[PDB]
């Protein structure tokens, strides 16, 4: 059709920015569009199948998970999850670590299945938080911003997400009513149930909305999914019934089908002046599996790298003292408002997505915030300075060293990815040792200043002259500039990662 | 799931712990879930919180033998053990844990002892990045049991030599009456008996007793002991003549009556078969399979879940395979300048190259790194067993090769390599080379140039299916075609196959399949690079009728076992056909064999196990075996571990007292060696030097006996000092004579040895086996060429034992005697100096009759061999008239067919270009064996092409190969050949002294 031509036009245009945002916002329109579009993406997907052009796989799955969590209800008829689990039955021969996606979507699939919604339903209660006891779960949104350096736009952003505007009340408005629709199809009036769900407590909903989760999560455990489907189906209507509101569902006459948009999770914002990340664990006194702590970073290259050394300064820190972690399994997530040009490198999604940067730029936030799932890791200097006074400190650095403004003792272990250990030895007059971050890791490129060179190390150590101080720098701070140094050491050392979508 | 009890080491009794198992899981899960129970279940739950599992091995019994279930990532199902219990219907299994324990010092020991005598130890596990090797060694252990099962001790000690082929015409001369005179010594008494030539040691003894059952005192013979403690020995060596046969039959008679020579003969007890005893096997036998992974129907995952999958079936897996080279790292440079260097990378199936890419060259450094992907055409699914990943670093400027390194895409348990990897390249010393396909690393791997690469791993092992051989279903041809088809049937071995004609066998292929001598064309029509085609073959080759009831042609097997075919199956077929040969051919074909060995693309083959099982069945061919692969082991970096691995396997079953001559034999020949290299490091001076060595070597522990390397039935004693000395030659040989030590030699001769160093002689080695294999050819056709073939051998790198050939002496020195050092070559002087040596003229007739015999076999063997062009110092004659040749170690614009000088003419007689009868006699018998010997163009052809392919190390080309082929005149009349050769005779004649001359000249220079 020329709707569904259209749909095809703007997948296509996304796959080659606001792409994302103005599908989501078309198909968001009818619930058929749904359909249309899965259906779209399964050919694609099929055609990458036998071309074997990896580049491509890894955006379409999140699009198909991202449009299954949001369809409204599959009528018994629709057969589309047996093509998209037949399409994907077929990767496990590919290599790693595709097959991990396709596992992924694979498990996602049977949940689907067996229980219509129970994905809906899981990250609904998981973010507001009204959760059950058999599964107790929560979610928290952290959003850290320097006044100054982020603008007022990103501060607009900021307050309209920490604006409360939700209730519980209606959490299990929305979370019942999505149920029930996506379960029954079109023979429920929505209003109806909406009607008089609003006139009923807030004890009985949420006893009635737990009732209803442990239900689906039960049919989710069964084996077969197509007796599953049929035994779920009535004991929904049994509840229905029990509470004393059957008659809205399962009417012969079927209604429209509604989309349900995504419900908006708790937002508190900070400002963060500093660029030490202590903060935090102040609001700390204000399980890790439970819930994490979504902490919303807004990015600044110059500052990116220095407030990453906070990042991994407090990492260091839990890891030796873990106590953030029985509280929250954390999850960092940049916000370019380099770290970020080296994740578009390595996932060109994230470059095209996040590196661009309810409003266009709130929804985009939310979207990049929900599926992006994929921790990278960075390279990273790990260096250890004794004092003179027989004082010695480990430090991690990132992005460059400066030693001097004498006869410095310089010795390196070049190496080969064969892995030969070329040792050396210069033991000369320098003044200025300038560490250069040359771009499998890579070979910070020394300098020194006498007719000036400057070569390539991948494991230094310098020692001073008999004990002599030099002062040495932290990634060009010029605020934290370590001195009474005779002995230096340096070389490259390998929850609460920096989460991409990769 | 599979219910399943395991004894436990802690008792009051041996606890049990029965465990259900998943009926795919692997051993490792299983060894997880044994450990995970017992550390609830067990009473001293701390013994097992002490250790780990992998302190533990798993022994179960069949039929009373422990077999241990080695293969950790093997999958439970494959197991035999359960198959067995089923047959047995014992149920839940039964699986004894024994802690592991250290070798008894007596075992390490041992371990040293045959370490040193291989001569390079095998326990190492440095240059390897796999386990092939350790476990090929546990595979080996079930042939050498079951073949010393099956082995008679007395026959094994006594090693009768004997054979079975009708006797040559001309030997039956000899014979007359059908009897023989046999001469007997024994004690003080030499008593002569006649007797039939089929009567058996047996029959003969039980005569010559009831002869002399009167006489018994004199013959000095206790009456108690009655015959049957007396069998005959051949006097002055260590060789008997026992069991039942012919007493034609045996190699040692015949060869006595060629050489017209009485036949003596000693009584003397059996020697012991208690000797003979074989250490108490240390280990448990390997479970039966472990190479078999199942059939694709159960290997696949289409129609099972995701969570029920355990493997991938390689032939589902279609796209295209790709790698990752990161880079190339050296110390230093090769050389100062500057050139763009790029890598190549190709899979290679035989010697066929599947498929090519190359990379982007650079400016060279000691480091250049890539990281770069790189995708062939072909499919995964799509590559066969045994394909080499070949990568070259072609320096730039055509582009110089420089380095090298093969590498299995499947390994040997039938799983695609995957994960990382780094290699430590080769470097180069034509278009093709027994080297190329060498699987191993450098073992220098601090200054040998070393590569990177990466292979996509995957969440499970990719394992590749075995052929279900389900019958195939699948009319007459034109007879126009089948001319066709005929005719290029008939094409010489070596004649290349265009498309159209391998499509033609391929589509008639039930056509050949009915006659053996298509099959070597056949299979190279095959495309290897389809799933379909190969199972198609293996279809074909199910049907094995025709093959099987095809009489044994070695010179057709063989051309199996070139390089050509690296299938498992057309190799299993070969083996199967030499299983049938008996023990002399083996002898003659066994220096081939051992080299063929090399293009196995696995550790482990069936010609590896048919060696084996041949060896321990005998000793004669077990010591030959032994020299041979020992000499391997040394030289050849590229094959030292499979070599090492098979020789052990087989060290360790051949006795004690074979042991114990290894060790004497090994010690005495290192020790000369040593002296010899010192010696040669530097007048009188140096041959009393040597002396002095010698009787020093006395002074020390250089035993007194050993049998000789080349001709084990010779016991050399204790040297005779002062006969010793040292030859005048740019290598300076040593000259040995050692004299026997057995107290009834009838002579008193010495046994001669020269030992040289300095020089390889595996391309003399080879040559002496092709001679030997044209002499048995020659005699085969009732005829007698009176070659000399001489026992050569080496023993390590660039020193060697050989053969002295008494009373003889080299052209050159002849010519020296009379004209000195000028040049000139009279033809009188060769004749004067052979009628001087010969007063009687009856021996001066015989000499020279088997001068004229011996010119000729060695005339058309060099030619044949295309090495004829030898200079006038290196040819040798003995005083009985007999001639032969030396020194073929460095021989492998005019170029004359082969030595023919003017002087040999005089010696016939036929000066100038005159004739008379000697001539005439001499071309008849050359045509005559020239054409009995192109009867065999085949097996000629075969045997040339493998030692040029395993000989000289130099990259070899096409055009060898060309000239061996258009020598023998292939494909032509006997007219022609007999006109070609002829013509080849008449060019030699024509030259002359020029060319050997022009060598005398350029020597001098
Ligand atoms: N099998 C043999 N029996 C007796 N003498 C031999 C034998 N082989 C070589 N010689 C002697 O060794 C000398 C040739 O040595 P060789 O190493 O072959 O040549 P070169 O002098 O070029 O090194 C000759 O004098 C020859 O008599």
């Amino acid at each position: 059709t020329c709707t569904e031509d259209r749909i095809q036009h703007a997948l296509e245009r996304c796959l080659h920015c606001l792409n994302c945002w103005s599908l989501q916002e078309l198909v968001s329109r009818d619930p058929g569009h749904f359909l249309i579009l899965l259906e779209q993406i399964l050919q694609k997907t099929r055609e990458v199948q036998e071309k074997g052009t990896y580049d491509l796989l890894a955006p379409l799955a999140l699009l198909f998970y991202s449009t299954v969590l949001c369809t409204p209800h599959f009528p018994p008829d629709s057969d589309l999850l047996l093509k998209a689990a037949r399409t994907y039955h077929r990767f496990l021969t590919w290599p790693v670590p595709y097959c991990s996606i396709c596992q992924e979507l694979l498990t996602f699939i049977d949940a689907e299945l067996k229980a219509p919604g129970i994905s809906y339903q899981r990250l609904v209660r998981a973010e507001q938080g009204l959760s059950t006891r058999s599964h107790r779960s929560s979610t928290v949104t952290v959003l850290l911003l320097n006044p100054v350096e982020v603008q007022a736009e990103f501060l607009d952003v900021a307050d309209k997400l920490s604006t409360p505007g939700p209730s519980p009340h209606s959490a299990y408005i929305t979370l019942l009513l999505h149920a029930f629709q996506a379960t029954f199809g079109a023979h429920c009036d929505l209003s109806g149930l909406h009607r008089r769900l609003q006139s009923k407590t807030l004890a009985e909903l949420e006893a009635i909305f737990t009732e209803t989760a442990e239900a689906q999560e039960l049919a989710s455990g069964i084996g077969d999914a197509a007796e599953a489907r049929q035994w779920l189906r009535t004991k929904l209507q049994a509840v229905g019934e029990k509470a004393g509101f059957p008659g809205v569902l399962d009417t012969a006459k079927p209604g429209k089908l509604r989309t349900i948009p995504i419900p908006v999770a708790r937002c508190y914002t900070y400002s963060w002046n500093q660029d030490s990340f202590d903060i935090l664990q102040e609001i700390l006194l204000k399980d890790p599996k439970a819930s994490t702590l979504r902490v919303v970073v807004f990015g600044s290259d110059r500052i990116s790298g220095k407030v990453a050394r906070a990042y991994s300064n407090l990492r260091r820190l839990e890891n030796n003292r873990p106590l953030l972690t029985r509280f929250f399994k954390l999850q960092f997530f940049y916000v370019p408002v380099d770290i970020s040009h080296y994740l578009g490198m390595l996932d060109p999604w994230y470059e095209r997505n996040v590196l661009g940067l309810l409003p266009i730029l709130a929804d985009m936030l939310l979207y990049y915030c929900r599926f992006a799932a994929r921790p990278v890791l960075l390279q990273v200097y790990q260096t250890e300075l004794t004092f003179i006074t027989g004082e010695k400190t480990t430090e991690i650095f990132i992005h460059s060293l400066e030693l001097g403004h004498l006869t410095l003792q310089i010795i390196y272990s070049k190496g080969a990815i064969s892995g030969r250990s070329r040792w050396s030895n210069m033991e000369k007059l320098c003044t200025s040792v300038n560490l250069s971050k040359a771009c499998s890791t890579e070979a910070l490129t020394l300098n020194l200043t006498e007719s000036t060179s400057q070569i390539k190390v991948d494991k230094v150590q310098i020692i001073g002259s008999n004990s002599c101080p030099f002062a040495v720098c932290l990634d060009q701070d010029e605020r934290k500039i370590l001195q009474s140094v005779i002995r230096c050491e340096v070389s490259p050392c390998y929850c609460l990662p920096i989460m991409t979508f990769s | 799931l599979i219910p399943i009890e395991f004894v436990l080491p802690t008792s009051k009794t041996p606890e049990t712990a029965l465990l259900h198992v998943a009926g795919h899981g692997n051993v490792e899960q299983m060894k997880a879930q044994v450990w995970l129970r017992a550390l609830e279940t067990s009473v001293s739950a701390d013994f097992y919180h002490r250790l780990g599992p992998d302190h533990f091995l798993l022994l179960y019994q069949k039929k009373g033998q422990w077999y241990e279930i080695y293969d950790k990532y093997q999958v439970v199902q494959t197991l035999d053990c359960l198959r067995y219990w089923k047959v047995l219907h014992r149920s839940p299994g039964q699986i004894h844990v024994v802690q592991r324990h250290a070798p008894s010092e007596e075992t390490l020991a041992f371990q040293r002892q045959l370490n040193a005598l291989i001569g390079y130890d095998v326990t190492d596990v440095s240059n390897v990045h796999d386990d092939e090797l350790e476990f090929t060694r546990r595979r080996l252990v079930t042939p050498r049991m079951a073949e010393v099962a099956g082995r008679d001790p007395k026959l094994y000690a006594m090693h009768p030599w004997v054979t079975s082929k009708p006797l040559p015409e001309y030997l039956l001369k000899k014979i007359t009456n059908n009897c023989v005179f046999i001469v007997i010594h024994r004690s003080t008494t030499s008593q002569t008996i006649k007797v039939s030539a089929d009567d058996t040691p047996g029959t003969i003894l039980q005569s010559f007793f009831t002869k002399m059952a009167k006489k018994k005192s004199l013959m000095d013979i206790p009456e108690s002991q009655n015959e049957r403690d007396f069998v005959l020995r051949v006097c002055g060596r260590d060789e008997y003549l026992v069991g039942e046969t012919p007493i034609k039959n045996f190699q040692w008679v015949r060869q006595c009556l060629k050489n017209g020579e009485e036949i003596h003969l000693v009584l003397d007890t059996p020697p012991d078969p208690a000797l003979d005893e074989v250490r108490k096997e240390e280990w448990p036998l390997v479970d039966d399979c472990t190479g078999v992974t199942g059939y694709h129907e159960q290997l696949t995952i289409h129609g099972k879940d995701h969570e029920s999958v355990f493997t991938v079936s390689l032939w589902d897996c279609d796209r295209k395979f790709r790698v990752k080279i990161r880079g190339i790292d050296i110390p230093v440079l090769p050389r100062t300048a500057d050139l763009t260097v790029f890598v190549e990378a190709n899979i290679q199936y035989g010697q066929q190259v599947l498929c090519q890419r190359r990379t982007s060259p650079k400016p060279f450094t000691e480091e250049v790194l890539w990281n770069v992907w790189l995708e062939f055409s072909i499919k995964i699914k799509d590559l066969p067993k045994g394909a080499l990943l070949n990568l070259q670093i072609y320096c730039g400027k055509k582009a110089q090769l420089l380095y090298y390194v093969n590498l299995l895409l499947i390994d040997h348990r039938f799983l695609l390599r995957h994960g990382e990897y780094v290699l430590h390249m080769w470097q180069l010393s034509g278009s093709f080379n027994a080297d190329k396909l060498t699987s191993a690393t450098n073992p220098d791997k601090e200054n040998s140039m070393s590569i990177s690469i990466l292979l996509d791993n995957y969440c499970h092992p990719i394992a590749l299916p075995k052929h279900r051989p389900t019958p195939d279903p699948e009319a007459e041809m034109p007879n126009q075609l089948r001319k066709q088809l005929e005719a290029i049937i008939a094409t010489d071995p070596l004649n290349p196959l265009t498309a159209e004609d391998k499509e033609l066998l391929w589509h008639f292929r039930y056509e050949s399949l009915k006659d053996p001598k298509a099959y070597p064309k056949l299979f190279s029509s095959v495309k290897w690079g389809q799933q379909e085609i190969v199972a198609k073959t293996y279809q074909l080759l199910a049907k094995r009728e025709v093959w099987d009831q095809s009489a044994l042609d070695v010179g057709l097997t063989m051309q199996l076992l070139d390089c050509n075919f690296s299938d498992e199956n057309v190799r299993a077929i070969a083996v199967q056909k030499l299983e049938s040969l008996e023990d002399d051919d083996v002898l003659h074909y066994l220096l081939q064999l051992v080299q063929a060995v090399k293009f196995e693309p696995y550790h482990d083959s069936a010609l590896a196990r048919f060696l084996l099982k041949r060896g321990l069945r005998n000793k004669r061919i077990g010591h030959f075996l032994f020299w041979f692969l020992r000499s391997e082991i040394a030289q050849s970096r590229h094959y030292q571990q499979r070599f090492a691995v098979i020789l052990e396997a087989y060290l360790r079953g051949c006795g004690t007292a074979m042991l114990h001559d290894f060790t004497q034999q090994v010690q005495v020949i290192d020790m000369l060696q040593k002296v010899t290299i010192d010696i040669k490091s530097l007048s009188s001076q140096v041959i009393s030097q040597l002396k002095q060595k010698l009787e020093n070597l006395q002074n020390l522990n250089l035993p007194q006996s050993f049998r000789v390397p080349y001709d084990p039935g010779l016991k050399a004693g204790a040297l005779v000092i002062e006969k010793c000395k040292v030859m005048a030659s740019k290598k300076k040989p040593l000259w040995l004579e050692f004299k026997c030590a057995d107290p009834t030699a009838l002579s008193n001769e010495t046994i001669g040895i020269i030992f040289k160093h300095g020089d390889d002689l595996r391309q003399d080695m080879l040559i002496l086996q092709i001679l030997r294999i044209m002499e048995s050819i020659w005699e085969t056709e009732s005829l007698d060429l009176c070659l000399l073939p001489y026992g050569c051998i080496s023993t390590g790198d660039k020193i060697g034992m050989i053969e002295i050939v008494k009373d003889a002496t080299t052209i050159a020195k002849i010519q020296q005697s009379t004209v000195g050092n000028t040049g000139a070559f009279k033809d009188e002087v060769l004749s004067h100096w052979l009628k001087e040596k010969c007063p009687i003229e009856e021996k001066f007739q015989a000499a020279v009759e088997r001068f004229v015999y011996s010119c000729a076999g060695y005339c058309v063997a060099t030619f044949v061999l295309g090495i004829g062009d030898r200079h006038n110092d290196n040819i040798m004659i003995s005083e009985t008239g007999n001639l032969f040749h030396i020194d073929f170690g460095h021989i492998l614009k005019e170029r004359v067919p082969f030595v023919l000088t003017p002087d040999f003419l005089f010696v016939m007689g036929t000066s100038g270009k005159k004739t008379s009868l000697h001539f005439q006699k001499f071309q008849d018998v050359c045509v005559k064996a020239y054409l009995a010997l192109r009867h065999h163009t085949n097996l000629l052809i075969i045997l040339f092409s493998m030692m040029l392919m395993t000989g000289m190390p130099q990259l070899t080309s096409k055009e060898d190969i060309e000239y061996i082929r258009d020598a023998l005149t292939v494909g032509k009349s006997e007219e022609d050949a007999k006109k070609y050769f002829l013509d080849q005779i008449e060019v030699c004649r024509d030259k002359g002294w020029t060319v050997q001359f022009n060598w005398f000249l350029h020597l001098v220079l």
